[PDB]
C-alpha cells in the first residue's frame, strides 16, 4: 500500500533524525 | 500501544525515542549538524503530502477526504519546525528553543503520521463491516424462505457470503496486536460458522412442515444467535484500546 509506504519513509527518516541529535 | 501490528511495526520504534527525548529534556552537550538527516524528513514529508493530496482528489470516501487534508496540515507545520531547529542549531549547537522546536517538530509528524494510519485503519474496518452486515441482511431473509428453490437460491448466496466474511476475519485477527481483541474474533466467526448447517438443517423442516411453530422456533433462534455473533464482530472491529 503506498500511503502506507509513505507514512513508514516518513518514520524511519524521523527515527534517523532523533538518533542524529545525541 | 498500537492496535495493528503494521502501525506498531511502523511508529512504536519513534514513538520510544521521543517519549525519552521528552523525558531527557525534562531533567537535563552540543547537538551536531542536523542539515543532512532532516533534508531526508523533508523529502519523506513532501512525498506523504503529494501522494496523499492525490489520494484526496481520486477517492470516493468523503470520510478520507475529511480526515486527511488536517493531518496533512499537521505533518507539513511539526516539519517546518524541523527545518527551523536545524538552521538554528547550524548558527547555534547549543540552541534552547532548538531543542523545543525539535520535540514539537517529532510529536507532530508522528501525530499526524498516527493519525493517517488510524484513518486508513478505520477505513478497513468500514470495507469489513460492510461485509458483516450484507450477513446480517441475508440472516433476516431466512424467515420468508417458503419453499425449496428458494432454499437452494438462500444456501447459494449465504454459503460464499460467509466464506468471504470468514477470510476476512482471518485475516484481521493475524494483523492485531490484542489478544484479547482476537479471542472475541475467533470465537464469534466460530460460532457463526458453526451454526449456519445448523440454520440450513433448521429451514429445511420449516420447508417440509403446531408443528411449523417448533421449526419457526429453531430457525429464529439460530438466526438471533448468530446475529448477536455477527453484532459482536461488528463492535470488536471498531476497538483500538485497551487489552
Amino acid at each position: 500500500v503506498v500511503l502506507i509506504n509513505a507514512v513508514k519513509d516518513v518514520a524511519k527518516a524521523l527515527g534517523d533524525l532523533i538518533s542524529a541529535t545525541k | 500501544v498500537f492496535h495493528t501490528r503494521t502501525i506498531e511495526s511502523i511508529l512504536e520504534p519513534v514513538a520510544q525515542q521521543i517519549s525519552h527525548l521528552v523525558i531527557m529534556h525534562e531533567e537535563g552537550k552540543a547537538i551536531p549538524d542536523l542539515t543532512a538527516p532532516v533534508a531526508a524528513v523533508q523529502a519523506a514529508v513532501s512525498n506523504l503530502v503529494r501522494v496523499g493530496k492525490e489520494t484526496v482528489q481520486t477517492t470516493e470516501d468523503q470520510i478520507l477526504k475529511r480526515d486527511m487534508p488536517p493531518a496533512f496540515i499537521k505533518v507539513e507545520n511539526a516539519c517546518t519546525k524541523l527545518v527551523q531547529a536545524a538552521q538554528m542549531l547550524q548558527s547555534d549547537p547549543y540552541s534552547v528553543p532548538a531543542r523545543d522546536y525539535l520535540i514539537d517538530g517529532s510529536r507532530g509528524i508522528l501525530s499526524g503520521t498516527s493519525d493517517l494510519l488510524l484513518t486508513f485503519d478505520e477505513a478497513e474496518v468500514r470495507k469489513i463491516i460492510r461485509v458483516c452486515k450484507g450477513i446480517l441482511e441475508y440472516l433476516t431473509v431466512a424467515e420468508v424462505v417458503e419453499t425449496m428453490e428458494d432454499l437452494v437460491t438462500y444456501t447459494k448466496n449465504l454459503g460464499p457470503g460467509m466464506t468471504k466474511m470468514a477470510k476476512m476475519i482471518d485475516e484481521r485477527q493475524q494483523e492485531l496486536t490484542h489478544q484479547e481483541h482476537r479471542v472475541m474474533l475467533v470465537n464469534s466467526m466460530n460460532t457463526v460458522k458453526e451454526l449456519l448447517p445448523v440454520l440450513i438443517s433448521a429451514m429445511k423442516i420449516f420447508v417440509t412442515t403446531q408443528g411449523i411453530e417448533e421449526a419457526l422456533k429453531n430457525r429464529n433462534f439460530t438466526v438471533e444467535k448468530m446475529s448477536a455473533e455477527i453484532n459482536e464482530i461488528i463492535r470488536v472491529l471498531q476497538l483500538t484500546s485497551w487489552d
